[PDB]
């Protein structure tokens, strides 16, 4: 499925994972996107926190849904 | 959340004004 | 319409403004309620930082709405 990650400075990245993809693809995906390092990376979806041992389906993340990427220094 | 997000964003925030403060710092003594 | 505003504290502050008010507006309105700085409160809106030039309807920010409040040093 398609999703949709958005960071601070407004840009929005598209990206295709699956339901049973956990959230360290979505890490990986993101770092092979932007560069922005995993350890420094922190999605959030649907109020709460993705965890790396966590998966898409899980979070109850379905297609097109909108998540908040913060970047750490 | 938004609360949580934001709640991260100011305690970051507030370690790069602590940083601030302790470049003040060195700039004073 | 109506918008509300919730602090790092849990404080939650309900303003009237419309779409076409800026976020600088915004921040006029919280400085009125208040007494935070314009320049020492920072506004997110579904995890995005939102920008002082951008208005509230650039932002998709409804009736109703909640945004989170950072007061700045």
């Amino acid at each position: 499925m398609q999703i949709f990650v958005k960071t601070l400075t407004g840009k929005t990245i598209t990206l295709e994972v699956e339901p049973s993809d956990t959230i360290e693809n979505v890490k990986a995906k993101i770092q092979d996107k932007e560069g922005i390092p995993p350890d420094q990376q922190r999605l959030i979806f649907a109020g709460k926190q993705l965890e790396d041992g966590r998966t898409l389906s899980d979070y109850n993340i379905q297609k097109e849904s909108t998540l908040h990427l913060v970047l750490r220094l | 959340s938004d609360l949580m997000l934001a709640q991260m964003l100011q305690m970051e925030y507030d370690r790069e004004y602590d940083a601030q403060l302790r470049r003040e710092e060195k700039k004073f003594n």
